[PDB]
């Protein structure tokens, strides 16, 4: 057979798995350049609604022309599409904002989801009971496992829609922290009620074990993130000689912290962060300057392409993964996550503003509550729910899909004009200076003195103890790139000097 | 109850904040007669390790005297009291509050200056940088950083431009969040 | 169940596929730093024998402790481990060397493998017939399909063992070209005799179709490489606005040229090269300078890690993939590939030196013939041979494995002292200058004039026509990054100026 | 057979190379009387497009004469004949061969120079660079490239250092491969 051209034969059975993937990544890239090139579109749309629209458009072309659209799976997601986005977010982390805004970021997440989860659980239980035959029979635990999967704002969508608006650094870091720290209390209210579903009688001791489980899932997650952070810092000590393996000790040492902590069923999304904040101080130092411009400019490309892909995939999995429409339940979950979110935000800001320095202006509260977007961690967690244990997931998917579409479209195309109308401060900190840095550290040392004079042990005092600790015991046994003692003043001066010199040389004429 | 309302007006604290601060005052007095001097502050365990320890200890004091009374600790400490939007926009008559953003930067420029002559200078920047930075780092490198800051900052032309543009380069730095302290009740 | 810690449970069934892979890549990285740190080892061993030794050591620990070592498969190789190495080789291509040394590189490959393949076929047919019962019954075509899989020098091993020695740029480009262009005549003598095995009577017309098949597999391979090269150049024209997708238009536009040309069963290894030499002129220009230091410093890491992995994998697949030892056949294939290689080299250099400018000094001939290493494309092609069509692949693997070990160890640990003893010129061109570049282009233009004066239409005249062509019709419709007209003098000056300025600024003190 | 052995010794070609070159000579003569002049060379289709066309046409000629005979085309062309190792190391008496590496660089320095005064200069480099490069590129940018080359090359101190270090910076450039031509029989 194959008379003409004996060798030439179509082998599309080994290449199809990588060829389809390459085509999808190419579609992501082409759309990303497309809606940047077309003028004025970036204002009207949040540049992330069009990704979902294109996703469902190509899902309606793949379907309807005799091919089942590929339902973005769940674990080609937790492992392959999410780690880039999370490592991007937790690597380029404005650490001073967390260090000062830690109370709110750790109370808008730990007790700001553990509330919305139960709020939706309770009130959607109520609507389900009084709803009708089809909605009924869900029962409490099958509704708590819906509150806990729908009330988990996406570390993806919030950042992908708040990148373009350039909100005040405080408000932006608040949504950062909400989303990044949310998974620590979504993966202990999703693996806990699943085991509180079939566990015939709940008891009360098992709930105490649930609290201890949350402490483990959070603290051990951060601790594993640290342990593969004091090893990607201790391994980039030894790499003076081997210059071409630098862009890799940051990835296979965090993407192996995100898999040795999603293995144990800890929270990977936060262990990856904790391993993206213990590496940067000791991997920005002892590797060269071109390997670092590789790590940075590659993590940016990773995350940009991954966010584009998973938005195209929520688009292409809403044309073949949304069905079983039930009006009472869908409308109820919309209203009862929106009213839940805003009420939780108002309550917790009343609580916090009795403690923080810069009070949360009601503009802040409204852009937090209205700007907490739901994304693919609400879809890929409503897809791991097997149809055999929980016989109502024909409906959970359509509720999740309508909620994703509502908080990505109508809380996405409207968050743009909303900040303009409310006139919130927009990214005053666009550029960087040297006097900024010097005087900032002066004020930091001033407060570190004052707080200990008063006795008010707070953020600055702990920063002091930590910085003295990793200036004595670490940073001499972990960096060893001759930079064991150079303060941040000198390093910042060198960074700025290098940057301005490069820009001057580029401007040849 | 002791006399605390006049302090409460002059400073701007609440009542429990003042009570707790006076508690710390009594704890750190180590003797009624020596309410607060330089020696009392210097023996606080940690600030002496901080590079700016001596500057702060000499910064509370109004003048060359080496006593500080409780009311003064409050006058010099209120400068860190967090700025409150409603209570600053309620009545606008004069810069009565000691935590207005102008004073929160005047405190910094008074920490920089050798004497209260309103003169930041290459000597002052070099001294403070060699304080914050260790002693091992190169000296004319410190000079490079200091003179780079002098050049970029000084629009006066005398290399000083001590305060007016000091504020101008700090406006990009939110000091309301940065240099203020919430004193727990 | 799981009384203590309700959530915490070991889920090693979804992470195992990426976790094992991450562990293997980490092993590659750790060994690579290890035998660079340990002193003086880099001299004694070729730093690529130790990779195979560690591969078989961990294969003897994985085995013997109750676990089947993972046999480096065949298509986790053609698609995932090879494209990085080939794109590295064909991106950082010293193009002037190919343009002048094209005759030899295209005749040490097209008719320098099509000879060794048939030489081994014939003489190993002879030994098989007179060998004994076990060796016998192979038959001609089952031996031509061994000559064609063993006589395909690896674009991997040759470069990975000639990187450290720093041979004369001419000799190094000769081994470059041999290996890169070899696959164009290995994938038409491996898919041709397989179809000449079961094709009952060969005829003679089918051989003519074989020659036309070779022309297609080569020319169409390069043509597909070009077509996805005038598209990764035309797509990096439009990417002025989108700065974070630059490091990607070079990969998914070549790794989609290597899969749209391995699909058709063309030669991917050479289509990837042709798409790595039509992109660099028009993707080094119109993208920024940090995206380029990302592409370059990431391709280097790709290739370094991929070569380390596939050497560790030839190590770990020789402890569980080599068996059925047959002395007469193994010794015969050793002697009859070595004597075949050296004889083919001597013959073809006698042929060539009647045409080339700088004659191939017998030092060159001996380091070519003795330095043509066999690597994983000889193993992963002796593993695609099914045990049902060809009932002698218990033996082909052990012959291939002994040959890989011979040409990677004894032609690997000895090529190091061999060049020292023969005293061959070693990398005179370590550094770079400006006067070099200016006068080089002057001499190039001088010869371009002279050759047309004589009438001797040669390499320079074709370079002239091609350069005028892509200075008029291309480079104005393909670069459009304001660099549509800046000659290589200006670009080289800017590159050198940027480099020296960066180095001066780094040298703060 | 015409007289060709003396050319074969003076140049160093084989016999068929000379025959083929004379064939091209007859084809391009366009008239016996005008064997080779400037006009005959200028009308060759492609070299005139090449930036160095006029330099080459004026480079074959020995002196101000505007005739070239066949023997000279051979004398001026042999300079590109590939250097042959055995036939250059066989007998070492004198630099008889016209393709010795010294002559292969003296040809370049004679192409650079305005007149045969052995003086490369910023004028010469600037002229040749503006020849190779187009006319659109910035002029004092060309000056920057030229003076950078002058500074790095010139160890003489007069900015010229015309030939002796010319060879020194070219030694890193293998000219044996670079600037030689195999003339097909
Ligand atoms: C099974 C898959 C559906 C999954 C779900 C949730 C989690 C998690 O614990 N935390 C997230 N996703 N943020 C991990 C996974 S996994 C181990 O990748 O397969
Ligand atoms: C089937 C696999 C075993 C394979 C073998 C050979 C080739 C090839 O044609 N050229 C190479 N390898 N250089 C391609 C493949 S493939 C399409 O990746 O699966």
């Amino acid at each position: 057979p194959r008379k003409a051209f004996p060798v030439l034969g179509i082998d599309y059975t080994h290449v199809r798995t990588p060829f389809e993937i390459s085509l999808w990544i190419l579609l992501a890239c082409l759309m990303k350049i497309g809606f940047h090139v077309i003028p004025t579109i970036s204002s009207i749309v949040p540049e992330s609604c069009l990704l979902i629209v294109v996703g469902l458009l190509v899902g309606g072309l793949i379907k309807g022309v005799g091919e089942t659209p590929p339902f973005l799976q769940s674990d080609v997601f937790f492992l392959f599409l999410l780690p880039p986005i999370i490592l991007d977010a937790g690597y380029f982390l404005p650490l001073r904002q967390f260090t000062e805004n830690l109370g709110t970021i750790l109370i808008f997440a730990v007790v700001g989801t553990l509330w919305n989860a139960f709020f939706l659980g309770g009130l959607m239980y109520a609507v389900c009971l009084v709803g009708g035959e089809q909605i009924n029979n869900i029962g409490l635990l099958d509704n708590l496992l819906f509150g806990s999967i729908i009330s988990a704002v996406d570390p993806v969508a919030v950042l992908a829609v708040f990148e373009e608006i350039h909100i005040n650094e405080l408000l932006h870091i608040l949504v950062f922290g909400e989303s990044l720290l949310n998974d620590a209390v979504t993966v202990v209210l999703y693996h806990l009620f699943e085991e509180f579903a079939n566990y015939e009688h709940v008891g009360i001791v098992d709930i105490f074990l649930g609290f201890l489980s949350f402490f483990v899932v959070a603290l051990g997650g951060v601790l594993v993130g640290v342990v593969y952070g004091v090893i990607a810092a201790f391994t980039s000590r030894f790499t003076s000689h081997i210059r071409v393996i630098e862009p890799l000790f940051v990835f296979l040492y965090s993407y192996m912290a995100y898999l040795s902590a999603e293995l144990f069923h800890l929270s990977g999304i936060m262990a990856l962060i904790a391993s993206g904040v213990v590496m940067r101080p000791y991997v920005e130092a002892n590797i060269s300057h071109k390997s670092h411009t590789t790590i940075k400019y590659f993590l940016k490309m990773w995350s940009s392409v991954s966010e584009t892909l998973i938005f195209i995939f929520l688009g292409v999995s809403t044309v073949a993964g949304s069905h079983h429409w039930n009006w009472t339940f869908v409308i109820s979950t919309l209203l009862f996550c929106l009213i839940a979110r805003v009420l939780g935000v108002l309550g917790l800001t009343w609580f916090i503003n009795k403690f923080r320095i810069v009070k949360l202006t009601p503009k802040d509260q409204f852009i937090i509550a209205y700007g907490g977007l739901r994304g693919a961690i609400a879809f890929s967690l409503g897809y791991l729910l097997d149809k055999k244990h929980f016989p109502m997931c024909d409906l959970f998917l359509t509720a999740i899909i309508t909620v994703i579409f509502f908080t990505v479209f109508v809380q996405g195309m409207t968050i743009r004009p909303l900040v303009d109308l409310l006139a919130v401060k927009k990214k005053q900190e666009t550029k960087r200076s040297i006097n900024e840095e010097i005087h900032t550290q002066f004020l930091d040392h001033l407060l570190t003195g004052i707080e200990d004079i008063c006795g008010h042990y707070g953020h600055h005092h702990w920063k002091d103890k930590l910085n003295r600790f990793n200036k004595k015991y670490v940073k001499k046994c972990l960096i060893a790139g001759e930079r064991s003692k150079e303060p941040q003043l000198i390093a910042f001066y060198h960074k700025m000097e290098m940057k301005q010199a490069i820009e001057l040389v580029e401007s040849g004429g | 109850d002791e006399e605390l309302e006049e302090i409460k007006k002059e400073t701007g604290f609440s009542h429990s904040q003042i009570t707790r601060l006076y508690s710390r005052f009594t704890s750190l007095d180590k003797g009624e007669n020596g309410t607060l001097s330089r020696e009392d502050f210097q023996r606080i365990p940690e600030l002496a390790i901080n590079p700016l320890g001596d500057r702060i200890i000499n910064a509370f004091f109004p003048e060359g005297e080496d006593q500080v009374n409780f009311r003064g600790f409050m006058r010099t400490l209120a400068h860190f009291r967090p700025i409150e939007d409603n209570e600053k926009s309620k009545d606008v008559n004069g810069p009565e509050p000691l935590n207005s953003r102008s004073n929160k930067l005047h405190f910094a420029f008074r920490l920089y200056d050798l004497d209260k002559d309103e003169k930041i200078s290459r000597d002052e920047l070099l001294q403070v940088l060699r304080m914050m930075v260790g002693v091992n780092i190169s000296d004319e490198q410190l000079g490079s950083i200091a003179d780079r800051t002098i050049q970029e900052a000084d629009q006066d032309g005398d290399s000083a431009a001590s305060f007016t543009e000091f504020v101008k380069v700090l406006e990009k730095v939110d000091v309301e969040q940065k240099m203020s302290i919430r004193f727990l009740h």
